RNA sequence: ACCCCUAUACCUUCUGCAUAAUGAAUUAACUAGAAAUAACUUUGCAAGGAGAGCCAAAGCUAAGACCCCCGAAACCAGACGAGCUACCUAAGAACAGCUAAAAGAGCACACCCGUCUAUGUAGCAAAAUAGUGGGAAGAUUUAUAGGUAGAGGCGACAAACCUACCGAGCCUGGUGAUAGCUGGUUGUCCAAGAUAGAAUCUUAGUUCAACUUUAAAUUUGCCCACAGAACCCUCUAAAUCCCCUUGUAAAUUUAACUGUUAGUCCAAAGAGGAACAGCUCUUUGGACACUAGGAAAAAACCUUGUAGAGAGAGUAAAAAAUUUAACACCCAUAGUAGGCCUAAAAGCAGCCACCAAUUAAGAAAGCGUUCAAGCUCAACACAAAAAUCCCAAACAUAUA
RNA sequence: GCCUGUUUACCAAAAACAUCACCUCUAGCAUCACCAGUAUUAGAGGCACCGCCUCACUUGUUCCUUAAAUAGGGACCUGUAUGGCUCCACGAGGGUUCAGCUGUCUCUUACUUUUAACCAGUGAAAUUGACCUGCCCGUGAAGAGGCGGGCAUAACACAGCAAGACGAGAAGACCCUAUGGAGCUUUAAUUUAUUAAUGCAAACACCUGCAUUAAAAAUUUCGGUUGGGGCGACCUCGGAGCAGAACCCAACCUCCGAGCAGUACAUGCUAAGACUUCACCAGUCAAAGCGAACCUCAAUUGAUCCAAUAACUUGACCAACGGAACAAGUUACCCUAGGGAUAACAGCGCAAUCCUAUUCUAGAGUCCAUAUCAACAAUAGGGUUUACGACCUCGAUGUUGGAUCAGGACAUCCCGAUGGUGCAGCCGCUAUUAAAGGUUCGUUUGUUCAACGAUUAAAGUCCUACGUGAUCUGAGUUCAGACCGGAGUAAUCCAGGUCGGUUUCUAUCUACUUUAAUUCCUCCCUGUACGAAAGGACAAGAGAAAUAAGG
């Protein structure tokens, strides 16, 4: 398989886990800023 | 793609028509022209040595020349590889050209269909020469395995593509007579207009509809597609006029019968209008061509004979001379079209009598072509001068003793 | 193609907030190095291997004690994924002669020079 | 249709890098074109390779290109440079270690 | 004892075998590494050694160690075969009955053959039985004796037949033929050990190289700081070479050898294919061809490796997550059917302008009209499916 | 094919071989064949009686035959090609056919004998790693009794069955390989030892020696790479990408080129030290010195031996280019050693091709994307086609169809329910749901298919080792025989046509062996609803049948 595939070609479980690991993650704003005034 | 082509008429204006086609590739340029007599149009080689000789030499000579074009309905395999081996180049008949502008310009769907079960012959022609790169001669000593052999195993496969084309082409004809179904029975006048290969049916619709969306071509099988355009009659009568693909001369009759599947909708035509090119040199040879066309095609032998027949192209020079482009006959001809018409649908002009109440006079209009109303106010009704098909009188007549 | 990764120096530039997290003033640099072979050489490039084999961490968590100079450091940078590396604590001095015999490395990476295993 | 392009590679390069020390005739670097440009104590041969011409150790350097007069087309690229250009080379250095010799009392008349 | 948990016979071959690839029913017995040159070790003697010959610039003498089994189709020589069969020679024999008449005549016995079917297929039979069928006074069938013998004979040529297996008989001998091919290659234990290519009638093999093993001599071996290694080309990758220190202990050379040189997947840079293949071809690296744990079972993924006993302990990798589409309500007079355009084209076929009245309405954003008309709107007002039968059971809330 | 006859004993009995007749060639002669013969003779051959000539076969149209014909027969029409027409009789030869006949079949049944089962006597064979020998799904050396997850599970005989144990049998006959064989043919290489001629010698025609020419033979070979093998292409050397930066890197990978030429005659001799196409061989650079003056080009070539030469030196497009001194075809007459390292069937990977569904809203559909479709394209799903790969199997996984029995999926052909419609009704079209049940008989052709005839409610698409040959058939394909057309000098071959051609197995194990029906049609509703007419319904009810199951 070329390292450009049609499809999404599947990653090395290693690279799967750095990926998931490596997500972003949102800035949880404490308390709900909707119901503050 | 790009194809230098050197135009062999055999012989025993027909040279202008070849050009044409030619031209009409987009990439074919004819670079040499030989029209050639012969006295034995079926023979191995079409002309006799003496004249062979020259053009194979002719041929060779000039570099220039990609193929050959020979005017002629359709060469049989062993003229094709005569020629082939003696001039050097691809060697392409009329029928070859024709399905290939067929090809090219084909588009919907349907028209590749229909263009796929027209070069069925050519593929069977060409099998041999199209599967010599397969054979790998494996074959009669492998112990194990089908007995077909190579060149049946591609027959078979050939034979199964063909069925699956005319299974597809007989649920395309069903699917067209489901199309049909609708204007047959809100009984629209149809009109198709038939002819030779730019004659200028489309531009005739075109005046005639006033439509701007059809687009008259110059080149030649431009219309591949059986289409209906609604148009209005002096009459004020719609009527349905449908364009159809041209006809052309010293063609296998299969190549234009493999449409028929579209072309049907000429037969549940209620008129035929033949659009003669009076311009043309050979009017006469095309008429022949078109009426044997029609004939084979199977159109019903009522229709054929009510064919009225309308001369275009008169500006460059019984019946009506008309000029498309120019518009120049188009209201006689709308005349004799409306004549024509309560002629062949069975509509009757009538006057009738209505009470100006109960909503009679707006049936009258919605189920009728309403040509004029003159109304009598003292007895509070009016006369309506109405084309009045006979389903429709019979239903006036129930709902409105 | 896989190579050697060669690792910018940006990487091995402390912040004053990897200082406070980890706790280690950039000036007074400690002097040795306690490093654990935590990860196994197999299924790593031959360099990795030849390189835990010369700073002789083929038994994994097993301390062993290095210079902290550049050389070192670079192959400990080298192979700084299959190892932990430590700062060598010494609240006691460095053992002496007489003291020699009792030393021990407590897992907070203290090398005491009393070992008694008597209650406080 | 591709016939050929079956030649093997010419091994060919720098055999003596900075820093080495080199014996008097030892090639240097062997190249297809000028690469490396003869220097100080360095020979070009037939093929263009450069060998040490006295015993030292090499050093590579990036000095200003003056063709010789006669070197046609070299003169004509330095006639169509513009002014304050300067063209440079890689040149290769032996820098000889060993002097050429030493006085010895050899008889004391 | 079983029930509990763990466990995919062995050998060979292979990239990889529980493999549904080979061999093996099992027991007993038999059944397969022969050796020179040069080296190595140990003695003797020593510028000499040796029991003539030979060697010698520490050699020489002696000893120790050192290289398998079965298997072809074949080829040639000499014998033996014509009691089967092919043909021929000598002298014999048989051919009912009927029709016809001196018949390579017809029907049809004996007799000879073997068309078709069934049975049989380790059979009654290494070619048969039953029925059916062809010939059956002839080029017929057959008894007896003889002849033609293999680079041959004989042949109404089917490459037929020649003592059951004739593209060339059989036996013996050369012969233990040869086989780059397959199979086999028998006590215990430990250790090192998977690695570029070139040439080759060569890619099923071999020689050299590389790798590997052993012993010996010596000193640098690996990792690697600067500095350094090209323009063509305007820009441009991971990196590489070289390399003191440093961490380490290996490296080179000498002597003597084999064996591996038909390889798999994974990550990455690419090429071919179709940006298919568990596809093929190079390069860097890993793993597997070795142990163990995990990913379900699992050669190639992850963890982890140097080996024993333990009814101790800390850990490594290691368990999938997700559930997704409501929505405005009311209201509409009108410069005029704005001009041109066209039969008319009227907000709506096209072009120009796109102002303007009513508090509030585009010279009209979509339907609809041949054209109109009628409808609104804008404006006011308030995700999927295939073939034997889904596939652990389940579980949302007890403090990492 | 003239006929009677002959033949592959043991798969082919024939159209093949022979055959009278005719034709071609050779020979003028005796004491072992021919021949105890003598040109009306003998031998070696070709073809096939006789008779007529020196027209036959191919391209299409048509007629008869059948209800239906790729079958059979007969015409005409286009081009190819002194050995072509003519069937009298005959034929276990190959096709077609009237009539009859009949269990061939619709559609099987009854009985007798053998076999069989039980009792008694006698008593094998292949086979066999051990077996304490289950099903489903998944996995895997790519098809599990043994592995993972489930399910099932007291132990045993006896009789049947043939789905599996890639079942037994033959170290696969197919295919490839081997510097393995053999048969045959040759204008393959090398010879003429042997015969027959001649010529020259020797002797005075014969014999002997030496040459030349033929016949006959003999020995040996028939390269490699290769996405299996064949065909085609290629085989050595150099430059550039792939391989961006020390070196090195494959490809039947992309492109360029070379097999010289030119100038000089110190293009002399020597000699440190280095490079090196990953070995060796070979190939490179070169200080200093003597002697002199004051080599360009990337490749531009080839070893040993052996020949020529007094010597120096020279010699192969030895291009299969590390080079055999000199050797080709064919084998289905084949053989042996192996190979699943390598093809054909199958499985498996893949999905280019193929099939299917959605998305876009161009375009058809009179207007109207969306009743039905649908271009350019996008996203998905399937594993039924044509392919590609070569992963299991070549110490055998038996091959296309058909019979028999069928299991399964639904992407439904009919029967059921429902939505839309360009649904007035009847016919329909489309879509959702539904796999309980069903899904015909015939002519031609081996046909799976296809055309045609008559039906049906329908005559569905597939998978199951192209389900099913230890249940069957062998018509084709695909052995050995033989023709016709083509290729070749021939042997022989051919993706051309055809006639004939051995179908083994007693069951050890697993598995299994007695489990509320559909449909059509007739009548009535009703000639009603609907419809201008034509035509023409549903629902409910009654009656008839057919099939299937059980008796
Ligand atoms: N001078 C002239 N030209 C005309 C006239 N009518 C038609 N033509 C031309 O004839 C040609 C015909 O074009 P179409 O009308 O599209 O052709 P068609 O008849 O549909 O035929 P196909 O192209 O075969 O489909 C075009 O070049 C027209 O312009 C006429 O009256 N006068
Ligand atoms: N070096 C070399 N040797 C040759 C050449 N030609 C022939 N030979 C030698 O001769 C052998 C070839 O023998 P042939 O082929 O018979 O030679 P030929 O010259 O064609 O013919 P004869 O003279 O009959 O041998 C080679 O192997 C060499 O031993 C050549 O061009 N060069
Ligand atoms: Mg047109
Ligand atoms: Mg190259
Ligand atoms: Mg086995
Ligand atoms: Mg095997
Ligand atoms: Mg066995
Ligand atoms: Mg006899
Ligand atoms: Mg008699
Ligand atoms: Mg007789
Ligand atoms: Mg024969
Ligand atoms: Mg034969
Ligand atoms: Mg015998
Ligand atoms: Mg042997
Ligand atoms: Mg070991
Ligand atoms: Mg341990
Ligand atoms: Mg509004
Ligand atoms: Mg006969
Ligand atoms: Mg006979
Ligand atoms: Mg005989
Ligand atoms: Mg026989
Ligand atoms: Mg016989
Ligand atoms: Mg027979
Ligand atoms: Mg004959
Ligand atoms: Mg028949
Ligand atoms: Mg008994
Ligand atoms: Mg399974
Ligand atoms: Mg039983
Ligand atoms: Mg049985
Ligand atoms: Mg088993
Ligand atoms: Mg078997
Ligand atoms: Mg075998
Ligand atoms: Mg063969
Ligand atoms: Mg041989
Ligand atoms: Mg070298
Ligand atoms: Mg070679
Ligand atoms: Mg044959
Ligand atoms: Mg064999
Ligand atoms: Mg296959
Ligand atoms: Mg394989
Ligand atoms: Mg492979
Ligand atoms: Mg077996
Ligand atoms: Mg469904
Ligand atoms: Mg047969
Ligand atoms: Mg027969
Ligand atoms: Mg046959
Ligand atoms: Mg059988």
């Amino acid at each position: 398989s070329k390292a450009v595939t049609r499809h999404r070609r599947v990653m090395h479980f290693q690279r799967q886990k750095l990926m998931a690991v490596t997500e972003y993650i949102p800035p949880k704003p404490a308390i709900h800023p909707s119901c503050l005034p | 793609g790009t194809q230098r082509v050197c135009l062999v008429h055999p012989d025993v204006w027909q040279v202008a028509e070849a050009t044409a086609l030619v031209h009409t590739l987009d990439g074919w340029s004819v670079v040499q022209t030989m029209v050639v007599s012969t006295k034995t149009p079926d023979r191995k080689l079409i002309f006799g040595k003496g004249n062979f000789e020259h053009l194979t030499e002719k041929i060779r000579g000039s570099p220039d020349i990609t193929c050959v074009f020979l005017n002629v309905e359709r060469m049989a395999a062993p003229t094709k590889k005569e020629l082939e081996a003696a001039w050097g180049v691809e060697v392409f008949d009329r029928f070859t050209v024709v399905l290939h502008i067929f090809r090219c310009n084909a588009r919907t769907k349907e028209a590749r269909l229909q263009v796929a079960l027209a070069e069925m012959p050519l593929h069977r022609s060409n099998l041999k020469r199209d599967v010599a790169h397969l054979y790998r001669g494996v074959g009669s000593r492998y112990i194990m395995g089908s007995g077909e052999s190579f060149m049946q195993l591609q027959q078979r496969l050939l034979r199964e593509k063909e069925a699956k084309i005319r299974k597809a082409l007989d649920r395309l004809r069903k699917k067209r007579h489901l199309l049909r179904r609708q204007r047959t029975r809100r009984e629209f006048p149809v009109i198709s207009v038939v002819g030779y290969t730019n004659c200028g049916k489309t531009t005739l619709i075109k005046a005639l509809t006033g439509d701007a969306a059809i687009q008259p071509r110059d080149q030649l099988f431009a219309t591949l597609d059986v289409t209906a355009h609604a148009g209005t009659l002096p009459s004020r009568m719609t009527v349905l006029y449908v364009d159809t693909i041209g006809f052309l001369s010293q063609l296998p009759h299969g190549l234009i019968e493999s449409f028929s599947a579209t072309l049907e909708d000429v037969a549940h035509s209620d008129l035929i209008l033949h659009v003669r090119d009076v311009s043309h040199p050979e009017a006469e040879l095309q008429k022949c061509s078109v009426l044997s066309t029609l004939r084979g095609l199977q159109l019903p032998a009522p229709l054929l004979d009510s064919m009225v027949e309308v001369h275009n192209k008169v500006d460059l020079v019984n019946v009506v001379p008309v000029s498309a482009l120019r518009g120049h006959g188009l209201q006689e001809l709308k005349a004799e079209l409306d004549a024509a018409v309560l002629k062949a649908t069975g509509r009757q002009i009538l006057t009738l009598r209505v009470r100006l109440a109960g909503a009679q006079l707006s049936w009258l209009y919605k189920e009728a072509t309403v040509q004029e109303v003159d109304v009598i106010p003292e007895d509070g009704a009016a006369d309506v001068r109405v084309i009045i098909s006979n389903s429709a009188y019979g239903k006036f007549r129930k709902l409105f003793p | 193609k896989f190579t050697r990764s060669r690792i910018p120096e940006k990487v091995f530039q402390a912040s004053p907030e990897d200082h406070e997290k980890y706790g280690g003033d950039p000036q007074n640099p400690h002097k040795l190095h306690i490093v654990t072979r935590i990860k196994s050489t197999r299924r790593r490039p031959y360099w990795e291997k030849d390189i835990i084999k010369m700073l002789g961490l083929e038994k994994a968590h097993t301390p062993q004690v290095h210079k902290n100079i550049p050389s070192v450091n670079a192959k400990l940078k080298v192979v700084k994924h299959l190892i932990r590396i430590k700062p060598l604590k010494l609240p006691q001095g460095l053992p002496a002669e007489e003291n020699m015999s009792n030393t021990c490395l407590k897992s907070t990476g203290e090398l005491v020079v009393q070992w008694h295993l008597k209650p406080v | 249709k591709n016939l050929g392009g079956k030649s093997s590679g010419r091994r060919q390069g720098i055999k003596k890098m900075e820093g080495h020390y080199v014996h008097a005739g030892n090639i240097i670097a062997t190249q297809r074109h000028f690469r490396w440009h003869p220097g100080a104590h360095v020979g070009v041969g037939k093929n263009k390779c450069l060998y040490a011409l006295e015993e030292g150790i090499v050093r590579y350097t990036k000095e200003v290109y003056v063709p010789h007069p006669r070197n046609t087309e070299a003169v004509d690229l330095i006639t169509r440079l513009p002014k304050g250009a300067v063209l440079y080379k890689t040149f290769v250095h032996v820098v000889p270690a060993k002097p050429e010799g030493t006085f010895k009392l050899v008889a004391m008349l």
